[PDB]
RNA sequence: CUGAUAACUUACAGGACGCUUUGGCUUCAUUGCUUUUCAGGUGAACUGCCGAGUAGGUAG
DNA sequence: ACCTGAAAAGCAATGAAGCCAAAGCGTCCTGTAAGGTGA
DNA sequence: TCACCAA
């Protein structure tokens, strides 16, 4: 059995609001919160 | 009368210089070497007689490789043993008593301590000799190897060596002459019909020099005891 | 007489394919390949004596001879322990 | 570092001129006034411990 | 007799999918894959 | 004339399974870049003729 | 027809760099060949 | 010809 499923969003957020992606697991100032990310184009 | 010979490369020769250190070959193997290269030359002209031997080594790779010995008899191989061998690529710059390109290529010796010397032919151009040291060592390609010179430092011990080996990382210590045990005697089977005595050898270190002319160039010298092959410089 | 030769070879292989070069004899890696330093990289080598065991194999002479044997003493083959031209031959 | 006057900063030498950089924002000339805009969201994440 | 092949597949994964190659034996990473280089 | 002479290390192979880093935040006060400055080599290629021709042709 | 690109002085001080918790278990590491002396 | 022998 194999049923896969392409999913899609779309958010509608205020003006110029923030969004929050996973955060990674970190092994003068330092990073108190690092993004997870990916290479697109 | 500085005959330069370049990219002497020696595929497979041995690293058990001594029964006691392993590493470069020992400097009995080089001397036998150039003294195979004056003694077939002296088929034609009979006074060719080289001096002393510079040696310039680039490419060591010292390895554990195999030997295969061969069949002996209940017909099987004889005992298994363990040989290291090492891959050298060096150049040599003699130093002669006073000749074609064909008469050179054609003597010069084959073997240099069970490995197999090689020139190869687009090499064949570098083999024209020269009178200024300084021009003859600007003459060879491949520019990048250390020449030998003996490291005349009072020892007597491995911790001696070993102290040694530390403060230099590239010193490096192999067989320099043969130390013997009776003198020479006339015995029923020996080697090509000459007297014959029993040797240990003999451990020195070896520096690397980057260019003392005499100090660089090695020659054979005979001590009532013993046979080491020495820098002119000591 | 001298003769030298300088041979070249050209293998045109096909993707992404195995190379068998001679390899160890000692006594962990139970496949350790035969080595030399070309430039900075360790290279794999066929061995001069492995080499000159291949230019060197003639004997196709003995009494029952179906293939060539490498030339030697009481001629042995490795395929099977065995020595064509036995002495008591 | 006490007080008293360094020795080395004569009258001359203390009226040598300064230069340095700052960013510089103004308004342009025949402009009429300036937007600014942004947003606020009021949520209830007071109710519980994250 | 010889008889070499050449073999060539393709694969259409879905979106953003998962590739599953072989992966090492080792005596901290607790999923080490196979390597090679091409580029 | 080299711890000399001679020297085939071989054959076979599945590393895998699972995995929410999260919470909070005011960078900012101050300021004079000035003073002065020759691109020249233009005596060469003229003066008529036709045509409505500011186009375009022609003589020596 | 070629030739030229000026000198003279300066580049500020003050303060701070948060924490807290953890790092998984089951199982294995292959076999065949290659002796010198003495009764 | 075979009984001898280790880390």
């Amino acid at each position: 059995g194999l049923a896969i499923f392409e999913v899609r969003a779309t958010l509608h957020l205020p003006t110029n609001a923030m969004v929050r992606p996973s955060q990674v697991f970190t092994e003068k100032t330092q990073n108190s919160r690092v993004f997870q990310s990916t290479t697109i184009d | 009368s500085f005959l330069v010979l370049p990219n002497i490369r020696v595929c497979g020769a041995t690293a058990l210089s001594s029964p006691v250190t392993v590493g470069i070959p020992s400097l009995t193997a080089f001397f036998g070497f150039v003294h195979a290269f004056e003694r077939n030359i002296n088929r034609t002209t009979s006074s060719f007689r080289v001096e002393s031997f510079a040696i310039c080594v680039h490419q060591l790779h010292v390895e554990k490789r195999g030997l295969t010995a061969e069949f002996v008899e209940t017909i099987s191989a004889p005992a298994t043993r363990d040989d290291w061998q090492c891959d050298v690529v060096f150049s040599l710059i003699l130093n002669t008593n006073f000749i074609d390109q064909d008469t050179l290529v054609t003597s010069l010796p084959k073997r240099l301590a069970r490995g197999s010397a090689k020139i190869a032919i687009d090499d064949f151009k570098h083999i024209n000799s020269f009178s200024t040291l300084e021009t003859a060592i600007e003459s060879l390609p491949i520019e990048a190897g250390r020449w030998l010179s003996l490291y005349a430092q009072s020892n007597n011990n491995l911790s001696d060596l070993l102290a040694a080996m530390t403060e230099d990382h590239q010193l490096m210590a192999s067989c320099v002459g043969y130390h013997l045990l009776e003198e020479p005697k006339d015995k029923p089977n020996s080697l090509r019909g000459y007297k014959h005595a029993i040797a240990e050898c003999i451990i020195g270190l070896i520096n690397s020099i980057t260019f003392d002319p005499n100090t660089i160039f090695w020659s054979l010298k005979n001590y009532q005891n013993y046979l080491v092959v020495q820098p002119r410089s000591i | 007489g001298l003769a030298i030769f300088e041979v070249r070879a050209t293998l045109h292989l096909p993707t992404n394919a195995m190379v068998r070069p001679s390899q160890v004899f000692t006594e962990q890696n139970s496949r350790v390949f035969q080595s030399t330093t070309i430039d900075g990289e360790r290279s794999p080598i066929l061995g001069a004596f492995k080499t000159g065991a291949a230019i060197a194999t003639i004997d196709d002479w003995y009494p029952e001879a179906t293939e060539p044997l490498r030339v030697g003493r009481f001629g042995v083959h490795r395929e099977d322990v065995t020595c064509y031209r036995h002495p008591s031959t | 570092v006490s007080g008293q006057p360094i020795k080395s900063a004569t009258a001359e030498a203390l009226a040598q001129g300064n230069p340095h950089q700052v960013d510089f924002c103004h308004v342009p000339y025949g402009a009429s006034h300036i937007e600014c805009s942004f947003s606020v969201s009021f949520s209830s994440e007071l109710r519980q411990p994250y």
